[PDB]
RNA sequence: GCCCGGAUAGCUCAGUCGGUAGAGCAGGGGAUUGAAAAUCCCCGUGUCCUUGGUUCGAUUCCGAGUCCGGGCACCA
RNA sequence: AAAUUGAAGAGUUUGAUCAUGGCUCAGAUUGAACGCUGGCGGCAGGCCUAACACAUGCAAGUCGAACGGUAACAGGAAGAAGCUUGCUUCUUUGCUGACGAGUGGCGGACGGGUGAGUAAUGUCUGGGAAACUGCCUGAUGGAGGGGGAUAACUACUGGAAACGGUAGCUAAUACCGCAUAACGUCGCAAGACCAAAGAGGGGGACCUUCGGGCCUCUUGCCAUCGGAUGUGCCCAGAUGGGAUUAGCUAGUAGGUGGGGUAACGGCUCACCUAGGCGACGAUCCCUAGCUGGUCUGAGAGGAUGACCAGCCACACUGGAACUGAGACACGGUCCAGACUCCUACGGGAGGCAGCAGUGGGGAAUAUUGCACAAUGGGCGCAAGCCUGAUGCAGCCAUGCCGCGUGUAUGAAGAAGGCCUUCGGGUUGUAAAGUACUUUCAGCGGGGAGGAAGGGAGUAAAGUUAAUACCUUUGCUCAUUGACGUUACCCGCAGAAGAAGCACCGGCUAACUCCGUGCCAGCAGCCGCGGUAAUACGGAGGGUGCAAGCGUUAAUCGGAAUUACUGGGCGUAAAGCGCACGCAGGCGGUUUGUUAAGUCAGAUGUGAAAUCCCCGGGCUCAACCUGGGAACUGCAUCUGAUACUGGCAAG
């Protein structure tokens, strides 16, 4: 599953960009920025031991797009490996294609990026990838299929990429419509949406 | 279950029982005739007369008649009598 | 595991019509026994006459269409429905259902309410097609009397506007016919040259999408749910996948068989009766309330709009006006459902003799669309009759 | 048992044949169940919309 | 008598066999006394898909045991030491 | 699929089961009270089965139908 | 080829507060339902209730190269016959292919299902000694002769059916003794003594009844000694409840002999002695297949054995016996019980807890599937035959995971709703507008692998009769996919076909308003609600999840709330009213000596599957699968002797 609805209103209640609807309203009008979403969006969001780690768990679910079985998919993988599952996690977290196209500049959105890997726009090693959560390997590439390299909405979106940094386990070229995914993603850099000390509360309840 | 395609290996079954049945109580009552070599007091007699016996004690356990290792038991029984003569 | 019916020859939907007492089971069962000797070649037999056990058990006349025969021209099946007022439910309903019908009434009482009733069931809410026989003649002392007798019977279908002598009225004495009397069975026959030629012949809707409206259903035991009726539309064969809609939820099963007359059939036609067994389907569920059809060609529903005409007491309608806010009895194919009806902008009444758009709301829903057919009833009359414009949500 | 019957609107009868859950409500005296609406003879409940899944009562209706 | 033969594993239209010393008596996926390989009929690339162990249905004919058709196959293909 | 019986104020009792249904008991409201009980002072209910019919007349009769009980009735 | 990441807090006692402690609660999971809602794809899953009864179908048999026979089908061979006329009919002939039916040989007892028994030497963990087997397989011997039966078939015949009845013929790989046999059998030894089956292929020579024989090969038999998967016994430790569950046993306890057993023992019978077992649990009566392992939780502990897999028992009921390696048995045999069914009323028939299907129960459940393709199993002399066994599509939100339902951009954001300070704000760049693709579904096009073996032709080799026969391979090509337009891929529009569900007093993520005005109900607890309620119900908005969603129950957690991990007892529920003292537990200090336990050590084992760690693969995941890590203990035995334990003295 998947938003199909308005974008932007997620963005105001969690303090963040999501990466999503990054286009612009002319003069500032009715801007709703710096604002919680609704009527009642200046009013404060109220909080607990558990309510802090659900606001949370929301937030990296919002980061990275993924649904909440994905989530708890990839921590069960991360439990299954050896050392600490929160830093296991977030490694899973950081490497997935469609976070690997929005990060290369193919969709000026996660919107757009999580379509184009859906939709054979992006294929991986050469060989065609329908699947969000593909995990590209190390010094491979991923490349554009013909009939996405018309798409006037990826064509501007890989030029939105160019003088932009790039998390450093990967580059990306406008030019070729091609980005290396040059190393495995670094913590060191970036980390998931989450607390340490809350994700081995639940299991004392 | 209630069915089987083939009927024809339980009348095989019934065909066995039968001729088994006929000739299981032949083989085991003609040690009536070892009994009074027995009684004759002598080992060697005494072990003539089973010796008499093996052809029909040995095919009665090769057979259907009691079936499995059951002649061993049989020549067991009887010599644990004749073994006290000498 | 079933021997199949074969779709030989076109086949008919027939019903008895008349009073208790009269003859309504006798004639049907003495037709056919004559029917054995003179169109079969058969010589007078003690099996011509009497019948089985199994057929006896299921087809107490009152569920169950138990009658089913050949003649020359047509094969019939044969629907047999109560000749008391106590009861008149399932001739009104099955009038809709049937291509004519054979009217019975007895000497020994005279005409009784039921032989004029299920007569004006043809103009009413059904078809016309209506051939006569008077039963009991040999208790009459007087020939010359029998033959006066006769004209009551020519009075009574010119009461209802059938044609008092273009209407074929067969003397006999079916009890006679169907023992073996030489004069009886010998007065029966004409009635099966009248059936073959008055109907003049079926006609069925098989080109169009799949209705039967159930009739009845049966529970075989270890194989589960069969559902029966006359087809009123449409095809079914074997391995379809089929859905009930009407009184219940719409659900989805495979017709996983096809029978008529308790034989296994090689195609369900369009205006006869056929059953259907069904894949994973508990007796527990269903109802007689449902109509089995093609998924997504009709879909239930209590609200109608429709038009319908009143009746002008010449015809035996009202001579009260009919008011908004009434609560007729409707007649749907082998069932009837009430409904509260309303009347256009600004009629509070219609008057009898005139013809009004109406929308209905029923107290259960049932399958339906447009074209759909009905009479009225509200209460001690039938009042009108009219047609499903459309359907309403 | 005694099985509690929540928002108003009551198609049950003294005769209704129903199914019921677990409803806890120790605030009523030995109250330990919750009669299902929309299940059996039972109808669902009347003017709920932020319900669709509970009380039977489908997408939603007055 | 004691058999080499195939064991049956693997998904729907993904099937897999482990090649197992077995009896005639047991059940065909059930119950087996060694693995001495594995045989994935279909799938391609998988390094570790494939072994038989030729050492030791040598030890278990000596003891009179007999190869299943499959088996007598696959060792023809395997090393004819393991 | 059908057929039969039951539908006087919250309760009760009456009323040619054809002749505009009458009365009582209990309760509720208001006031007291932030509210309620209790009290004190005011006041109502008839689904007189819904709905069509029969008749000079329906409360009470007949069909139609609901809920609830009961009847008629089946295994391609 | 290695390894751990785990232990919690929160609402609730009162005017206010501390400690103790119950109650409620946040989490995880189920072969789960209920109720709403739902598009696509993978692998997985769907009685968890009545061991309750099943309509109808369907699930291990098979060989003519064991035998006698010749119903069917075709053919040959021969006769006869007809203008079907050298082409065609009929007949005959077991003569041939061949096969209906009978006799005969081995498995059907196998696979598959169920959880009713059994608290169990079944099962778990580990050993002990008196055991055994289909059949595969190591290896030794043997095959003399004679006599004898009968179905099929042949004829005759009753009954509704079951059931057959009457009478005749005869064969074997069918029937039987003696003979005859190995490392054989028994016997203390002398000595006696043990089996059984043939059939089939074919050539030069050679006989000849021209059948056949002989010859040789192939195939099969029987006895007997070995091996082995499989199976049994014994033994030790362990195995839910009632002690308001106190006696149990002589067929015992112990012994001895016969009997009996695969073997073993009062197994069983009997004698003789009198003992055995129990209140720290005999006995009595109740419940429950177990286990690898599945769920939950720091784990202990608890729940629990299901989806997969090892093993046991059972298959509507009761009695008994047998077929056979092995079965009072699921697919079989005699009888009884109940029900049901056929019936000529005499009589007979049947048990899905196999597969599909179904009625019923209940909160609740797939298609009388499909297929020879591939895996195993049973017969097969071989080609071959069987199989609901096996593989594999369907149905269904039953399970898990992955994907999509469009998206880049875009306002004087415009109406409306909602909220409002009445400015606007907000819902929302959401809409309108601008820009783009079709993944997936659809439709079309293309199409891998699951396939090995197996068949035949032909050559050489081996076997061998110089020779065939017999058989393998080489080589040729004969032939082989259910699932199925497959897996997977490619073309093609076009956003076109894809969002509902629950929540917003606090614990609990979401706030404002309005109405109903202590009402509707509302929460699990504290409680909320009595006319401007984030507690009701709705609105909008917000929050949370997503083709799944909530809710209910069930299990486990929080709980230390029976505390080894991990509690109190003066007083929080609480120390025996007191003494004396056995059971059992515990034992100063000193001398000597010992060690199975401990500890050091070793040997044997918990295999696979399953589990765990690390790989590999199906695009990813789910899913599949390899390697490597795990099994602390247990059984037994060796060293040390501090110590528990043992032995002796002071």
């Amino acid at each position: 599953a998947r938003y199909l609805g308005p974008k932007l209103k997620l963005s105001r209640r969690e303090g963040t960009d999501l990466f999503l609807k990054s286009g612009v309203r002319a003069i500032d009008t009715k801007c709703k920025i710096e604002q919680a979403p609704g009527q009642h969006g200046a009013r404060k969001p109220r909080l607990s031991d558990y309510g802090v780690q659900l606001r949370e768990k929301q937030k990296v679910r919002r980061i990275y797009g993924v649904l909440e079985r994905q989530f708890r998919n990839y921590y069960k993988e991360a439990a299954r490996l050896k050392g600490n599952t929160g830093e296991n996690l977030l490694a899973l977290l950081e490497g997935r294609l469609d976070n690997v196209v929005y990060r290369m500049g193919f969709g000026a959105t996660r919107a757009e990026a999580r379509q184009l890997v859906s939709h054979k726009a992006i294929m991986v090693n050469g060989r065609v990838v329908n699947i969000a959560s593909y995990q590209v390997s190390p010094n491979d590439v991923v490349s554009i299929r013909e009939k996405a390299k018309k798409q006037s909405r990826v064509k501007a979106a890989l030029e939105l990429a160019e003088q932009r940094e790039k998390p450093t386990w990967l580059e990306v070229d406008a030019g070729k419509m091609e980005g290396t995914f040059k190393r495995k993603p670094e913590r060191s850099d970036l980390s998931a949406d989450i607390n340490e000390h809350l994700i081995v509360e639940l299991y004392s309840k | 279950a209630n069915i089987k395609s083939a009927k024809k290996r339980a009348i095989q079954s019934e065909k066995a029982r039968k001729h088994n049945a006929s000739r299981r109580s032949m083989m085991r009552t003609f040690i009536k005739k070892v009994y009074a070599a027995i009684e004759a007091g002598d080992k060697a007699a005494a072990q003539k007369a089973f010796n008499e016996m093996q052809p029909i004690v040995d095919r009665q356990a090769a057979k259907g008649l009691i079936h499995k290792n059951k002649a061993a038991r049989h020549k067991a029984n009887l010599t644990a009598q004749i073994n006290k003569l000498a | 595991s079933k021997e199949k019916f074969e779709r030989t020859k076109p086949h008919v939907n027939v019903g008895t019509i008349g009073h208790v007492d009269h003859g309504k089971t006798t004639l049907t069962a003495a037709i056919t026994t004559v029917l054995a000797k003179t169109y079969g070649g058969a010589a007078r037999a003690f099996d011509q006459i009497d019948n089985a056990p199994e057929e006896k058990a299921r087809g107490i006349t009152i569920n169950t269409s138990h009658v089913e025969y050949d003649t020359p021209t047509r094969h019939y099946a044969h629907v047999d429905c109560p000749g008391h007022a106590d009861y008149v439910k399932n001739m009104i309903t099955g009038a809709a259902q049937m291509d004519g019908a054979i009217l019975v009434v007895a000497a020994t009482d005279g005409p009784m309410p039921q032989t004029r009733e299920h007569i004006l069931l043809g103009r009413q809410v059904g078809v016309p097609y209506i051939i006569v026989f008077l039963n009991k003649c040999d208790m009459v002392d007087d020939e010359e009397l029998l033959e006066l007798v006769e004209m009551e019977v020519r009075e009574l279908l010119s009461q209802y506007d059938f044609p008092g002598d273009d209407t074929p009225i067969v003397r006999g004495s079916a009890l006679k016919a169907l023992e073996g009397d030489a004069e009886w069975e010998a007065k029966i026959l004409e009635l099966a040259g009248f059936l073959d030629s008055y109907i003049p012949e079926p006609e069925r809707a098989i080109d169009k999408p799949f209705l039967l409206p159930i009739e009845d259903v049966f529970s075989i035991s270890g194989r589960g749910t069969v559902v029966t009726g006359r087809v009123e539309r449409g095809i079914i064969k074997v391995g379809e996948e089929v859905e009930i809609v009407g009184i219940k939820e719409t659900q989805k099963s495979t017709c996983t068989g096809v029978e008529m007359f308790r034989k296994l059939l090689d195609e369900g036609r369009a205006g006869e009766n056929v059953g259907v067994l069904l894949r994973g389907i508990k007796r527990e569920e269903i109802e007689r309330g449902q109509v089995l059809a093609k998924p997504g060609t009709i879909k239930p529903h209590t609200k109608f709009e429709s038009e319908v005409y009143i009746l002008s007491k010449d015809e035996g309608g009202r001579h009260t006006p009919f008011f908004k806010g009434y609560r007729p009895q409707f007649y749907f194919r082998t069932t009837d459902v009430t409904g509260t009806i309303e009347l256009p902008e600004g009629v509070e009444m219609v008057m009898p003799g005139d013809n009004i758009k109406m929308v209905v709301t029923l107290i259960h829903p049932i399958a339906m669309d447009d074209g759909l057919r009905f009479a009225i009833r509200e209460g001690g009359r039938t009042v009108g009759a009219g047609v499903v414009a459309k359907v309403l949500s | 048992v005694t099985s509690y019957i929540g928002g108003e609107g009551h198609n049950l009868q003294e005769h209704s044949v129903i199914l019921i859950r677990g409803g806890r409500v120790k605030d009523l005296p030995g109250v330990r169940y919750h009669t299902v609406r929309g299940a059996l003879d039972c109808s669902g409940v009347k003017d709920r919309k932020q319900a669709r899944s509970k009380y039977g009562v489908k997408r939603p209706k007055a | 008598m004691v058999t080499i033969r195939l064991a049956r594993h693997g998904a729907k239209k993904r099937p897999f066999y482990q090649v197992v010393v077995a009896d005639s008596r047991n059940a065909r996926n059930g119950r087996f006394i060694e693995r001495v390989g594995f045989f994935n009929p279909i799938a391609s690339e998988k390094e570790e898909g494939t072994r038989l162990d030729l050492d030791r249905i040598a030890h278990w004919v000596g003891q009179g045991a007999t190869i299943s058709d499959r088996v007598a196959a696959l060792i023809k293909e395997v090393n004819k030491a393991a």
